[PDB]
């Protein structure tokens, strides 16, 4: 039941 | 011309750093949509203009049953608004977290829809780059709807490459964790991660520390449950091949390779896109305003150019 993830860009 | 006042704002469905998504009703028609509201000031200051224009262009120039369609895009002096098809069934992330794991047949149905959507995208020279469970929604009938096109790259045909370090950490393909450029096969990696989560009930690689996580992705071999079918093991090993040139989907024929895999033997691809298959799960909502497939975390919350030249838009549907 993984944590919610966050999209990113560098 | 479209304005904030053309809508009733009903429930928060989701909320990132760079904006929020609200369930809205179009007053003149009684129709419900999902509106993404972004704050221009934030978008400009944080250099998210290119991503926002890209999501607009992609949404303006795509039409496929397994992509969320854009109805209206409009702006005010301080906001950018995308009015999109409302996916009533919530995120696959919601469902998988509840159920822990999907049957292979259910994962196959979703996988096939995603493959069709990816095929279509790559056919429009678009690489999606952010396949994950949060970005895969279910519509009211139980079909996949891919959302959140901000990380897409356009104008990528054949073997053209890209350089931006982007995506979601847990889902990054190994080539993106190396220097220099990568090609469209990153999307097949992302499919493999979501398929693996669907049939095995966890990410194939995980650590809370991004340094360790990226080591696993680059260097660790995946493991399978003993009882996974040989065809599912083979599909997962193929999509999660670390070298994109050896990856299923990584060769010249792109999606065709994936569609031809024995895991998908039972699938009529021409019928997938025509939505003739009965979905394995229909969201049991009792009203258009029923947000039971969305987290209480969000739905309980109350809700009180030049640069943007290519942004505004009204659909011909
Ligand atoms: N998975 C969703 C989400 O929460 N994404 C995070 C997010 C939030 C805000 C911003 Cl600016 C960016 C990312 C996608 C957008 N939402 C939707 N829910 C239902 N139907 C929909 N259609 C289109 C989007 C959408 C809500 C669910």
């Amino acid at each position: 039941g993984r944590p919610r993830t966050t999209s990113f860009a560098e | 011309k479209v304005t904030m006042n053309d809508f009733d704002y009903l429930k928060l469905l989701g909320k990132g750093t760079f904006g929020k998504v609200i369930l809205v009703r179009e007053k003149a028609t009684g129709r419900y949509y999902a509106m993404k509201i972004l704050r221009k000031e934030v978008i400009i200051a944080k250099d998210e203009v290119a991503h926002t224009v890209t999501e607009s262009r992609v949404l303006q120039n795509t039409r496929h049953p397994f992509l969320t369609a854009l109805k209206y895009a409009f702006q005010t002096h301080d906001r950018l608004c995308f009015v999109m098809e409302y996916a009533n069934g919530g995120e696959l992330f919601f469902h998988l977290s509840r159920e822990r794991v999907f049957t292979e047949e259910r994962a196959r149905f979703y996988g096939a829809e995603i493959v069709s959507a990816l095929e279509y995208l790559h056919s429009r020279d678009v690489v999606y780059r952010d396949i994950k469970l949060e970005n895969l929604m279910l519509d009211k009938d139980g079909h996949i709807k891919i959302t959140d096109f901000g990380l897409c790259k356009e104008g990528i045909s054949d073997g053209a490459t890209m350089k931006t370090f982007c995506g979601t950490p847990e889902y990054l393909a190994p080539e993106v964790l190396e220097d220099n450029d990568y090609g469209r096969a990153v999307d097949w990696w992302g499919l493999g991660v979501v398929m693996y989560e669907m049939m095995c009930g966890r990410l194939p690689f995980y650590n809370q520390d991004h340094e360790r996580l990226f080591e696993l992705i680059l260097m660790e071999e995946i493991r399978f449950p003993r009882t996974l079918s040989p065809e599912a093991k083979s599909l997962l090993a193929g999509l999660l091949k670390k070298d994109p040139k050896q990856r299923l989907g990584g060769g010249p024929s792109d999606a065709k390779e994936v569609m031809e895999h024995r895991f998908f033997l039972s699938i009529n691809w021409q019928d997938v896109v025509q939505k003739k298959l009965l979905p394995p799960f229909k969201p049991q909502v009792t009203s258009e305003v029923d947000t039971r497939y969305f987290d209480d975390e969000f739905t309980a919350q109350s809700i009180t150019q030049e640069m943007f030249e290519d942004f505004d838009y009204i659909a011909d549907w």
